[PDB]
């Protein structure tokens, strides 16, 4: 949290349950160790998955140029 | 009554 | 591409929405009106029957009634029109594109399932469809190959006993106490504080009542014995038109009916009698996983303390040296149809489907071979 | 019902 | 009767 900038109460609450949302009434309800670690490390993976898009997208910034490419 | 009818 | 729709008759609530999506989109009550007042001025665009949401708005000027009682469906006509305008009206979605998935109780007639799928197919032309019981789809729901389940909508109560996916058939209880003749008990103990409730539409506003105040006692003679002997335990509740009503005992005694048959005038057990007569039919190898998982659903199991009290007087009648276990999610409302969405999802269901080809060749009577 | 209740 | 069946 520290490195991340977020309240750490709001991570812990989080990570630990889980919300659903009928168009008008909304359910907080826990969730299993086991459902709790898969999702910690599907955030992980998703966040890695994202870090790489940008990367390679800052690296086809640089590449581009603004000739329009007739064929490649 | 108190509610439904008057009396 | 194409997901099937999947669909909760209940009593009261209809609950609807597309296969894999959490929860229903659309939810309304399943209930028709009609007007009953000479209509005056003209030029009113005055319609002939409101359905839904409608009939509740406009609910002052209308007689309501319910198409589905005790999970038979009585008028079919008005069920035409409920599920005319849950596909057209609340889900906007053309019912021949998609299969649809329809949720019924245990141990109701066979020709409410043949008349439901002949209506599926004919008028609506619908491609393909299953008919689900909705105690199994709480399993689905819960995440759970085992347990007990029990259930209470409006309507219906019913236990079915499941141990590994196998349903026991010759253990399934049903009880037509839960949910509707509640609201007909607590109009009838609101009298005695002298206040009446008769019309269709004071009905809705005692459901809203019983929904908003009423709470299950631990022990219902000490609580009674406590709200004899004081004001500490009452609470007040204002009516539509700001009239403010005050409401003592009756609260905590409205829902004990449900553990308490006798004083609707039932002659059968409670819910948690029923369940134990329910695990006492089960073969003995197996009773100590049903005691480990008892799963509760459907809205007339959200009173407060409910869940305790289950598992108060279940631990009463059980054998001392079991663990008694009640799962109660704070979601169950919606467990039937969270249970059918996940069904309906499953690449292994897609050979389960009834298809027009097989209604035409078998005629309605196909049903009940295929389905359960 | 048809029969025991009204239903 | 007193384990198996219910009597
Ligand atoms: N929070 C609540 N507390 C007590 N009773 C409720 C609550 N919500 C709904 N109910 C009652 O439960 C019934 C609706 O349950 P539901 O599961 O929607 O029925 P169905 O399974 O037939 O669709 C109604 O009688 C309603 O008054
Ligand atoms: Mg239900």
């Amino acid at each position: 949290c520290d490195l991340m900038g977020v309240d750490y109460e709001e991570m812990a609450h989080w990570l630990c349950h889980r919300k659903l949302a009928t168009a008008t009434e909304t359910y907080i309800k826990p969730i299993s160790k086991l459902h709790a670690i898969n999702a910690r490390d599907a955030l992980a993976k998703h966040i890695y998955a994202n870090l790489f898009n940008w990367i390679v997208d800052h690296v086809n910034k640089a590449l581009h140029s603004t000739v329009k490419q007739h064929s490649f | 009554w108190x509610a439904x009818c008057p009396a | 591409e194409t997901t099937a729709l999947v669909c909760d008759n209940g009593s009261g609530l209809v609950k609807a929405g597309f296969a894999g999506d959490d929860a229903p989109r659309a939810v309304f009550p399943s209930i028709v009106g009609r007007p009953r007042h000479q209509g005056v001025m003209v030029g009113m665009g005055q319609k002939d029957s409101y359905v839904g949401d409608e009939a509740q708005s406009k609910r002052g000027i209308l007689t309501l009634k319910y198409p589905i009682e005790h999970g038979i469906i009585t008028n079919w006509d008005d069920m035409e029109k409920i599920w005319h305008h849950t596909f057209y009206n609340e889900l906007r979605v053309a019912p021949e594109e998609h299969p649809t998935l329809l949720t019924e109780a245990p141990l109701n007639p066979k020709a409410n399932r043949e008349k439901m799928t002949q209506i599926m197919f004919e008028t609506f032309n619908v491609p393909a469809m299953y008919v689900a019981i909705q105690a199994v789809l709480s399993l689905y729901a819960s995440g759970r190959t085992t347990g007990i389940v029990l259930d209470s909508g409006d309507g219906v109560t019913h236990n079915v006993p499941i141990y590994e996916g196998y349903a026991l058939p010759h253990a399934i209880m049903r009880l037509d106490l839960a949910g509707r003749d509640l609201t007909d008990y607590l109009m009838k103990i609101l009298t005695e504080r002298g206040y009446s409730f008769v019309t269709t539409a004071e009905r809705e506003i005692v459901r809203d009542i019983k929904e908003k105040l009423c709470y299950v006692a631990l022990d219902f003679e000490n609580e009674m014995a406590t709200a004899a002997s004081s004001s500490s335990l009452e609470k007040s509740y204002e009516l539509p038109d700001g009239q403010v009503i005050t409401i003592g005992n009756e609260r905590f005694r409205c829902p004990e009916t449900l553990f308490q048959p006798s004083f609707i005038g039932m002659e059968s057990a409670g819910i948690h009698e029923t369940t134990y007569n329910s695990i006492m039919k089960c073969d003995i190898d197996i009773r100590k996983d049903l005691y480990a998982n008892n799963v509760m659903s459907g809205g007339t199991t959200m009173y407060p303390g409910i869940a305790d009290r289950m598992q108060k007087e279940i631990t009463a009648l059980a054998p001392s040296t079991m663990k008694i276990k009640i799962i109660a999610p704070p979601e169950r409302k919606y467990s039937v149809w969270i249970g059918g969405s996940i069904l309906a999802s499953l690449s292994t269901f897609q050979q389960m489907w009834i298809t027009k080809q097989e209604y035409d060749e078998a005629g309605p009577s196909i049903v009940h071979r295929k389905c359960f």
